[PDB]
């Protein structure tokens, strides 16, 4: 996680085709 | 559709006067200043524009055929790396294929699942974001289990609002359609509102968590602590600075429970303060004593871990490519030493501590990630996944005897690798799961890296992806992606929709590593930032010219796409490039008014990237670059489809409205269509749209490009 990167002019937490972030979504949940 | 039939758009006589260091006082007409507002006139205008856009897309029969292709390409099972909680069970996200939000699963047994059996066969639903609202409007933006594994904090975004709300539930209380139907929701009473630009940072006692909130534009951020089993009125303010209202905050807690770290950021640059507080066992209270270790904005500092008073920190202090330092806090004047020195030609992207004393490091060399395992003595022990080509991340908890790597790229959909320290030395590294796609074969696609030269002589790498039947013989169409800013690397990524488009039309996909990004560290960002921002555009334009010149793509068959800063990139690129450089342009939610970006929502932080329009010296390099203020009457523009979400709070849709209105005014008889597609669903802060809606939007975008470049379905 990057605090300052959550407020960039960027598509979603760098393109519209990044739609699915399921692969990395379990990397830091604890 | 024909040329010269755009909606009637009123031109006001609003004039803003700016100070220029060279020109003195400069009056800048802003006839579409009124498109900043939310009014009935603007509602009529957005309706008219959207109907015109949809009318043109209705003429293209191939869009419906692409939607079929793209839906099928997306329709495959997807999954995260699993996380072992302290209850002994493993938790991972799972998507059946086309679910708008993935579902958090929990292992049936307290053991690592054999995932070849199937996710439902080895686990049950723990947390389903899709049922947070009955209509599916509520989105889980992030979540965090407590260290002890007993609670699950989760931030929920609603449609309409610009803030998330954190709720807490016991991990023994699952959220599913079954649990909702059978009883009460099952969460605790806790309701922590006004959460934004933050994560959830549990204290190691599992009693509560740290979070950033705002008061009930966004200013006066507060770092706060919430205790589990209480209300938000009882939450402690951990830090605020009313003297610097524009500053924001982050936090971290050491695994041993000894330290509380505070980060402070003044803008979107990679520069932060770092204060350290010592926790005594009852945990976070009011009146925390801060030791001001880093107390000036100079470099990037992110904590990796600590052993006693020795703190390990990933930093770019006197090290543009990043490195690991140790700061010994037992010393009154702390001694700073290199633990893992800077590599001159590889950016240190991430470092996690694993199995208590080892370090897993990800280096980015020529925009390609390399994974290494380091010992406690800083010795590089081995390279992991040496033949992997793409982007990589680490998933672990420090105290545990394993870690995972999530691996992906242009033709790697999603590999999850496991390293197990308890196994025999030759058998530690293994593949846990490989993502299986639908219809596509990733082996049909080749990715290569080629170098081209910008206007100033700088050599820039660029990824080129194609279906392997496609020849570099000056006949293929090209789709050129870019972001170009904020030290954000344009990394490799798997897109089944892109690969499907490439196979369908025999086109190629291009990703130049332009300056402004962080592909080669701080100096690469500095090369396309503020006064040097023009280099980003020159790099991006040169890339497109190189593709045509060297026979990768046909003349006039290079389309360009980008989102947000990528929207600014594409909008500025069509204005600045020679006629016929591009065959199509698709800016998605882009910045465009660079004279007023800082006046709206969180735009003021982006002065780090673009400069300040109010400063005369900086106005002089912004004004000639601003897409809104540099459209001409004598240049034929390529077919343009601008896309925005009207509820976008990050980049106000203002930017795109002014640009399309200015385009339509200046070149009303342009032979190619200049359209804007406007989504009117107020999408909440940190959400995807629904899956079916994404597929439809993709089909529109890629179909528009296909038709603009004269591509047919074989």
């Amino acid at each position: 996680f990057d605090t300052n990167a959550t407020r960039l002019p960027i598509w979603g937490i760098w393109t519209a085709e990044h739609v699915d972030q399921t692969l990395a979504s379990g990397n830091d949940i604890c | 559709w024909a040329p010269g039939n755009y909606p009637s758009t009123r031109r006001s006589d609003h004039v803003d006067t700016y100070q220029s260091a060279s020109k003195g006082e400069v009056p800048v007409p802003d006839p579409y200043q009124w498109l900043e507002e939310s009014t009935d006139e603007v509602d009529k205008w957005t309706t008219a524009q959207a109907d015109l856009a949809q009318s043109y897309l209705d003429q293209n029969a191939d869009i419906q055929k692409l939607a079929e292709k793209f839906r099928a390409s997306r329709n495959y099972a997807k999954f995260s790396a699993p996380t072992l909680l302290d209850d002994g069970h493993w938790y991972w996200f799972y998507n059946r294929g086309l679910q708008s939000q993935s579902v958090l699963y929990r292992s049936k047994e307290p053991a690592l699942p054999d995932f070849s059996k199937g996710d439902d066969n080895v686990g049950d639903v723990f947390f389903d974001p899709n049922v947070l609202a009955a209509d599916g409007s509520a989105g889980m933006v992030l979540c965090k289990f407590s260290p002890d594994g007993k609670f699950f904090a989760y931030a929920v975004s609603h449609l309409g609002g610009d803030y998330s709300t954190i709720y807490v539930r016991s991990t023994s209380s699952p959220l599913s359609q079954a649990s909702v139907a059978q009883g009460v929701d099952g969460r605790l009473s806790d309701e922590v509102k006004w959460f934004k630009f933050s994560t959830i940072i549990w204290t190691k006692d599992s009693k509560g968590f740290l979070y950033q909130r705002y008061p009930a534009s966004d200013r006066n951020a507060m770092m706060c602590y919430h205790k589990v089993g209480t209300t938000q009125e009882e939450d402690i303010i951990v830090y605020q600075d009313n003297e610097h209202p524009e500053w924001i905050y982050g936090a971290d807690t050491s695994e041993d429970g000894k330290y509380l770290y505070l980060y402070q950021f003044k803008d979107t640059s990679k520069k932060n303060l770092l204060w350290v507080a010592e926790l005594d066992e009852d945990g976070v209270k009011s009146g925390i004593h801060w030791r001001k270790v880093v107390n000036e904005y100079a470099a990037d500092y992110n904590i990796i871990t600590n052993h006693g008073s020795l703190v390990y920190i990933k930093t770019n202090l006197n090290a543009p490519q990043y490195k690991v330092i140790t700061i010994d806090l037992s010393k009154d004047e702390p001694e700073i030493r290199d633990f893992i020195p800077e590599e001159k030609d590889a950016k240190l992207a991430q470092v996690n501590c694993a199995n208590e004393e080892y370090f897993v490091a990800i280096y980015k060399r020529n925009v390609k990630d390399e994974i290494y395992l380091y010992s406690k003595a800083g010795v590089q022990l081995t390279r992991l996944a040496p033949d992997f080509v793409g982007a990589a991340s680490i998933a672990n908890r420090q105290k545990q005897t394993h870690f995972f790597l999530t691996l992906s790229g242009f033709n790697t959909p999603g590999t999850i690798a496991r390293y197990d320290f308890t196994a025999p030395e030759t058998q530690r590294f293994s593949i846990l799961r490989t993502t299986k796609v639908n219809e596509l074969d990733p082996d049909d696609f080749e990715s290569t890296q080629v170098w081209y030269e910008s206007k100033d002589g700088t050599k820039i790498p660029m990824f080129i992806v194609r279906h392997k039947s496609t020849k570099f013989d000056g006949t293929a169409a090209a789709i050129q992606y870019g972001y170009g800013g904020f030290a954000t690397s344009a990394d490799p990524f798997f897109s089944p929709i892109i690969l499907t488009f490439l196979q369908t039309y025999g086109a190629i996909f291009a990703v130049p590593s332009i300056r402004g990004g962080g592909e080669f560290g701080e100096e690469w960002h500095k090369g396309g930032r503020r006064e040097t921002k023009v280099n980003t555009f020159d790099d991006f334009i040169a890339a497109a010219q190189f593709l045509v010149k060297n026979k990768y793509a046909a003349p006039g068959k290079v389309a360009i796409n980008g989102a947000s800063n990528g929207g600014l990139l594409v909008m500025g690129s069509i204005v600045r490039a020679p006629e016929g450089t591009f065959g199509a342009a698709v800016p998605e939610g882009g910045v465009a008014d660079l004279l007023k970006f800082h006046k709206f929502t969180g735009g003021q932080a982006w002065i780090s990237e673009y400069g300040n329009p109010s400063i005369p010296e900086e106005f002089d390099y912004i004004y000639p670059l601003s897409p809104v203020h540099n459209v001409r009457t004598d240049k034929v523009m390529p077919a343009t489809l601008i896309t925005v979400n009207i509820g976008d709070g990050r980049v106000v849709p203002m930017h795109s409205f002014k640009f399309i209105a200015t385009l339509q005014h200046n070149v009303p008889q342009n032979p190619h269509p200049l359209l804007i597609k406007i989504d009117k669903s107020w999408l909440g802060a940190g959400m995807g749209k629904p899956t079916d809606k994404n597929v439809k939007d993709a089909a529109d975008k890629w179909g528009f490009i296909a038709r603009a470049l004269g591509l047919e379905l074989k």
